[PDB]
DNA sequence: AATCATTAGCATGACAAAGAC
DNA sequence: GTCTTTGTCATGCTAATGATT
């Protein structure tokens, strides 16, 4: 509820500020932090998601998921054309047949998975 | 009064090298000095860069102390 | 195994120095 | 304000993944 929300919000505004101060006094870039999460858990994050964590522009669910990994980080540190083709199929067949999907994947040198996902992302783009 | 961004390793190094390359080639435009400093920096070894990397680290830390509430706010077109 | 909402990164661009133009 | 560079941080768009069917 609302009480759990305000409290979780204040907790992260506060941790994000610690994370920023610690990475700066230790001489790390945002990039370095993302890369070094990768070394210590085998799970890389991009400079971008570190920029968004520190500015509180990720979702509170997203911040909560990432905060433990970052607290562990703090601890250790202290010791086109293809699109054109896909658009024209979308226009003729928005939800495509499984066979059509495979054809266009081998035709454009993609796998099925990418193709089916592309169509889903495009369907959701109607607003 | 406006708070500038802190100076990254290359830019720290490029200050002193720019001055020396201007002295060696007094007609050279700053535009051309810059291309030459880029090329020289790409060639420096990791050991040769370290003093400049640590100075940039040090200046980022100080930047925070001087300007606790600083956020980089670039102007979009 | 298949939708919809959400997470995440790639590409991009600003801006730090210098001063001649 | 523009040429010019590397490195760092911010952001717009969309590929990818998670949650829930």
């Amino acid at each position: 509820g609302a009480m759990d929300m305000k409290a979780l919000q204040k907790e992260l505004e506060q941790f994000a500020k610690l994370l920023k101060q610690k990475r700066i006094t230790l001489g790390y870039t945002q990039a370095d932090v993302g890369l070094t999460l990768g070394v210590l858990f085998g799970k890389v994050f991009s400079q971008t998601t570190i920029s968004r964590f520190e500015a509180l522009q990720l979702s509170l669910k997203n911040m909560s998921k990432l905060r433990p990994l970052l607290e562990k980080w703090v601890e250790e540190a202290d010791n086109n054309r293809v699109r054109w083709s896909l658009e024209t199929m979308f226009l003729k067949s928005p939800k495509p047949s499984l066979q059509q999907i495979t054809h266009i994947a081998n035709q454009l040198g993609l796998e099925k998975d990418v193709v089916r996902v592309w169509f889903s992302n495009r369907r959701q783009k109607g607003k | 009064d406006r708070v500038k961004r802190p100076m990254n390793a290359f830019m720290v190094w490029s200050r002193g090298q720019r001055r020396k390359m201007a002295q060696e080639n007094p007609k050279m435009h700053n535009s051309e000095i810059s291309k030459r400093l880029g090329a020289e920096w790409k060639l420096l070894s990791e050991t040769e860069k370290r003093p400049f990397i640590d100075e940039a680290k040090r200046l980022r830390a100080l930047h925070m102390k001087e300007h606790p509430d600083y956020k980089y706010r670039p102007r979009r077109k």
